[PDB]
Formats: C-alpha cells, sequence, structure tokens
RNA sequence: GAGUGAGAAUGCAGGCAUGAGUAGCGAUUAGGCAAGUGAGAACCUUGCCCGCCGAAAGACCAAGGGUUCCUGGGCCAGGCCAGUCCGCCCAGGGUGAGUCGGGACCUAAGGCGAGGCCGACAGGCGUAGUCGAUGGACAACGGGUUGAUAUUCCCGUACC
C-alpha cells in the first residue's frame, strides 16, 4: 500500500513528538577521595573499585 | 543451567559452544576481561561448573575439563592455582560489573573476573 | 649543420634509496631520452667519463595521472638506464653521492 | 544461467574495426571523420 | 537585558531531526547539568552538541570573563543545512537518489545569578 | 513597438517536503579475548584458540583496465556505520632480457590492390603482389637479495 495525500504538519509533529529520550539521575561515589559520578547500576562497583570511568 | 530463553547469543548451538568456551578459556587465562553484558550473564554458569570440576581434584575431572575447555595449558593453570585457591568458598566465583557503553553499537559492555578478595 | 656527438641524450641522474642500493654495487642511474638506445647511451658514458663499461640497461617508465580540478592531468613519460661500470671500478665524482 | 553481458570489449578489435585507417579506407569513413573534425571532437576515432 | 555569548558549528554531518532529539534534552538547564547530560546519554549527536556547549562555555568563560557556575543555556536550537547528493543503484537497474541531510547547531549561553 | 500578464497541458529545468527516521545495509563461514597505536577501537595493527574454501574462496598466464604496486602524510569528500584503515585522497619511489612475448622470417580464412574487366557517375571485381596468427622455423636453471622486482639484478655453469 501506499500514502495517496500529503500527511498535514499537525498530524507528522504530533506523532514525532512522541519520540523523545528521557535524561537519568546521577550518583556520586567517593572513591581515591573524589567524588565521581555513576549510575546507580555502578554504586558498589564505584566503592569497591571495579568499575573503570574515563 | 537454565538454557539461554531466546533465540541464541551467537546464532547456533555449535557457535555458543565455540564461543562460550572461547571466553571460559581466555577469562581464565588472564583473570580480567571485558565483554558484552549478557554474554557474561551467560558466562557465568560456564566458568562456575569449571570451578566445581576444579574443586575436587582427580583424573575423571582432568578429562572432564579436558573434553570442555581443549588447552593443556589453562586446565593445568586451573587444577593448579586456581582449583585449590577456592577450596573453602561455596559459590560465587566470578564477578560481573558493568562500564561504559560501547561507541561501535552501544552495546553494554561488562567486565566480568574471578574474586580474589580471598 | 648539426654533427654526431654522443652526449646529446643523458636527461639527468636519479636519486631514490634504489639508486642508492646500486651505487653501492658499481652500478649506476640515468635519466634518458625516448629516442636512445643502449649502443648510443653506452658510447655516450663511455667518452664523457673515460671509464669503459660492460653493457646498459634501459626501461620505460609510463607517466603518473594526478588529479587537478581543472581537469585529467597525466605527466611526461620518462626513460631510466641501469649502466653497469666494469671490474675497474672509477667512482664518477659528478655523480655528487 | 545465463548472465554474459554484450559487450566484452578487445583494444584490437577496437582499432581494427573503428579505427583511423578503417575510416580512412573508405569515402563515408572519410566524410565522417571530416564531419567530426568540422564539429570540432577532441578524439577523432575511436 | 544580562550577559550572553554564543557559539555555533555548522556542516555537521548529522541529520537535523536526529540532532533535535538530543538538543530537546538540555534547553533550559544549567551548563553543569547540560555537561552530564550530554556524556551520560547514548547518542552520536551527543558528541557534536556537547561539544559545542563546551566550546560556547569556553568562548563566555575567556572573553567576557565569566563565571562558569552560574551559566545556563538560554536558547539551542539546530537547523538543516545544504544536503549532499548522491545516487544509488537499486532493482531492476533502474535508479533511485540519496540525500546525504548536514546540519547546523547554535548555542548561545546566558549567565543568571541565583 | 511588443518574446507584454499562468494555476493546471500524466508540461519543462532547478530547489524542497510527506510516506520516515519506516524498509534495507548485499548470502548458504563464526568469532572472542588480551596486549599496542590512537582524542575515539568489534571492525586497523601484533599474539592464542575457534570457524570456512582448499579442483578453491590457493598459485600463475592470455584478453581486458592502467599506477589500483610499495613507502611516507592526513580522514570534511567516497567505503551502505565510526574508522587510526582502504583499491580514499597528497608526495616520493618502483617495471633492468642477444636466450620470456611480437617486428627485422613465412602463410590459412579473409582484407587492400598497379595494370585490366565491367559499370551514366559515385563505384564493384580480381591478376602480379602486398597485408593478415588463433599456426610453423629459431637460443636456460638452482640459490641469494631489500621495504616493495626477478627465468630480467648477483653468484655458479652453458646454449644456440
Ligand atoms: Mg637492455
Ligand atoms: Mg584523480
Ligand atoms: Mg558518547
Ligand atoms: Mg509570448
Ligand atoms: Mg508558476
Ligand atoms: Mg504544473
Ligand atoms: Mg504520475
Ligand atoms: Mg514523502
Ligand atoms: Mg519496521
Ligand atoms: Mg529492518
Ligand atoms: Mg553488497
Ligand atoms: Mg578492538
Ligand atoms: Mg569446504
Ligand atoms: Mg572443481
Ligand atoms: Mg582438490
Ligand atoms: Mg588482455
Ligand atoms: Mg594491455
Ligand atoms: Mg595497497
Ligand atoms: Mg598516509
Ligand atoms: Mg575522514
Ligand atoms: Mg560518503
Ligand atoms: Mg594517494
Ligand atoms: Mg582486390
Ligand atoms: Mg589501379
Ligand atoms: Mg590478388
Ligand atoms: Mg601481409
Ligand atoms: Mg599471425
Ligand atoms: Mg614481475
Ligand atoms: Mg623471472
Amino acid at each position: 500500500a501506499v500514502p495517496k495525500r500529503r500527511m498535514s504538519r499537525a498530524n507528522t509533529r504530533s506523532r514525532r513528538a512522541q519520540w523523545k529520550a528521557e535524561a537519568p539521575g546521577l550518583v556520586t561515589v567517593s572513591v581515591a577521595g573524589q567524588q565521581r559520578k555513576v549510575p546507580r547500576r555502578l554504586l558498589k562497583a564505584a566503592r569497591l573499585g571495579l568499575v573503570d570511568l574515563d | 543451567p537454565k538454557p539461554t530463553k531466546g533465540p541464541r547469543l551467537g546464532g547456533s548451538s555449535s557457535h555458543q559452544s565455540a564461543l562460550l568456551a572461547n571466553l571460559a578459556t581466555s577469562l581464565f587465562e588472564h583473570g580480567r576481561i571485558k565483554t558484552t553484558e549478557p554474554k557474561a550473564r551467560a558466562l557465568r554458569p560456564y566458568a562456575e561448573k569449571l570451578i566445581t570440576h576444579a574443586k575436587k581434584g582427580a583424573l575423571h575431572n582432568r578429562r572432564e575439563v579436558m573434553k570442555k575447555i581443549r588447552d593443556k595449558d589453562v586446565v593445568h593453570t586451573l587444577f593448579a592455582e586456581i582449583g585449590p585457591f577456592y577450596a573453602d568458598r561455596n559459590g560465587g566465583y566470578t564477578r560481573i560489573i558493568k562500564v561504559e557503553n560501547r561507541k561501535g553499537d552501544n552495546a553494554p559492555m561488562a567486565v566480568i573476573e574471578l574474586v580474589r578478595e580471598k | 649543420a648539426t654533427i654526431t656527438d654522443p652526449r646529446d641524450i643523458i636527461l639527468a641522474p636519479v636519486i631514490s634509496e634504489k639508486s642508492y642500493g646500486l651505487i653501492e654495487d658499481n652500478v649506476y642511474t640515468f635519466v634518458v631520452h625516448p629516442d636512445s638506445n643502449k649502443t648510443q647511451i653506452k658510447i655516450a658514458i663511455e667518452k664523457i667519463f673515460d671509464v669503459k663499461v660492460d653493457s646498459v640497461n634501459t626501461a620505460n617508465r609510463q607517466g603518473k595521472r594526478k588529479r587537478t580540478r581543472t581537469g585529467f592531468g597525466k605527466r611526461k613519460s620518462t626513460k631510466r638506464a641501469i649502466v653497469k661500470l666494469a671490474a675497474g671500478s672509477k667512482p664518477i665524482d659528478l655523480f655528487g653521492a | 544461467a545465463k548472465g554474459k553481458r554484450t559487450f566484452q570489449p578487445n583494444n584490437r578489435r577496437r582499432a581494427r574495426v573503428h579505427g583511423f585507417r578503417l575510416r580512412m579506407r573508405t569515402r563515408a569513413g572519410r566524410a565522417i571523420v571530416a564531419n567530426r573534425r568540422s564539429k570540432g571532437r577532441r578524439a577523432l576515432t575511436a | 537585558e544580562f550577559p550572553s555569548a554564543t557559539a555555533k558549528a555548522r556542516y555537521v554531518r548529522v541529520s537535523a531531526t536526529k540532532a533535535r532529539r538530543v538538543i530537546d534534552l538540555v534547553r533550559g538547564k544549567s551548563v553543569e547539568e547540560a555537561l552530564d547530560i550530554l556524556r551520560w546519554a547514548p547518542q552520536a549527536a551527543s558528541e557534536p552538541v556537547a561539544k559545542v556547549i563546551a566550546s560556547a562555555a569556553a568562548n563566555a568563560q575567556n572573553n567576557e570573563g565569566l563565571d562558569p557556575s552560574t551559566l545556563v543555556v538560554a536558547t539551542v536550537y539546530a537547523d538543516e543545512g545544504p544536503t549532499a547528493k548522491r545516487i544509488r543503484p537499486r532493482a531492476q537497474g533502474r535508479a533511485f537518489r540519496i540525500r546525504k541531510r548536514t546540519s547546523h547547531i547554535t548555542v548561545i549561553v546566558e549567565s543568571r545569578p541565583p
């Protein structure tokens, strides 16, 4: 099948506006004397020293 | 262990067999590797089965580990320095820690390594 | 008019790492006009440098084809000549290393 | 599984068949060369 | 009116709406949160936008001597630019075109006292 | 005085939209890990296993293309992705024969053709001849070389 008419400004932009991204929260951890930021997935790893952050 | 529920990781049974054997050998040879996070998840059972076999040193376990992972060097190091070193520890032989996502395709990588606390 | 002289042929010597790999082995490299011949170049080098040469090898290098916005560019075709002096071994000081 | 295409080049065919001399051998070819030269093509013959 | 500085990077090899996806996540935030979000958002467009934000912060700090802790992103937007034109062979020897898109990125930074 | 007024002729040329960030990313072989360079590494470099072809998916030639060969530099443009990589692009270098392939040797099918025949004309024929290999006569090996070239360069021994 094919479209037969041009879908309007409102329809196109309204459909497109739902596609976005979500900003996550950050976690401060005290390692090596510096407080650096990880997601909560890495809190234990950061405290023990098992995750590499550039 | 429980099989991977979905379509298999690498794309066929022989392929994942070879892949998992190579991952187990390289991980046991080195100590700390960085790989795809679901790959490490599926790696955990195999390395843990090897640790189970290693705990009880004998000829049958020699041959079992050989037929599993195909390297005299890695099986020797496994039976000589890894085996007795986990004598008093029951389960929990590997640690999974994920790291920054890959640049190539944004796949989540995890660093999987032996526990060296004891 | 014009008379026949042997050293109306040599264009230049060529300097390269291979040219030095040959200069160590008493074998030289020269740039020669296309319409020449090994006999003419032999007589020319003998007469000009007072050295008795054994044999001369010649090769043709087709011109390259270099990009340019104006259009399709082609350089000129050149002929290199490999010459080997005899066991007398008289270095040519005019080569300038 | 036939997929062999029409154009199978050979520079020897090309030159003996659409060559300047095959043009000049016949009067029609001379007429064609003259027409092309009047037009002002860069490459007179293949 | 408040002091402000601007910085842009044109001819960036990303799609307009695809960079705008990331750009919609930084409007109105402070520069520190902006840098954090761009670092932690896994998108290709996150790199050029973060570079533009970093450059704008550097310009504001150097040229006008402003304190970075109080800078916030005033307006950020991406506009489509010249599109590279290519051709792709498709089935049955019939040919379609490929529009290689390119986008502009504009960042202006405003210093708002707490 | 007019090439003088467009909204349409599945009009013409240029530009830009939606379908849309949707389908596809080019096979019957399959990778993973470590160390190294790099601002960035599944994709490049080096090491170990695994996988596939192996009358080929290996190694040479002819026809064909012409610098895609090697080295060094850089990665906006091209590679269906990033790419330090490339058959990308910039510069430099690289092809060595009395004996390997053609001409100075000769012919097949066939082409050209002095004179000549025929044809208003343009022309078409074919004799003497001259062209025309996919044919025939006539002269090599082992090893070594650097970062790329070897039956060509060097060593050793010969040929016609
Ligand atoms: Mg010669
Ligand atoms: Mg060019
Ligand atoms: Mg990123
Ligand atoms: Mg009119
Ligand atoms: Mg109009
Ligand atoms: Mg119209
Ligand atoms: Mg139509
Ligand atoms: Mg559309
Ligand atoms: Mg779909
Ligand atoms: Mg798809
Ligand atoms: Mg393909
Ligand atoms: Mg890598
Ligand atoms: Mg096979
Ligand atoms: Mg076969
Ligand atoms: Mg066979
Ligand atoms: Mg050929
Ligand atoms: Mg050729
Ligand atoms: Mg190359
Ligand atoms: Mg380079
Ligand atoms: Mg580039
Ligand atoms: Mg491109
Ligand atoms: Mg180049
Ligand atoms: Mg005739
Ligand atoms: Mg006549
Ligand atoms: Mg005849
Ligand atoms: Mg002939
Ligand atoms: Mg012949
Ligand atoms: Mg060769
Ligand atoms: Mg050879």
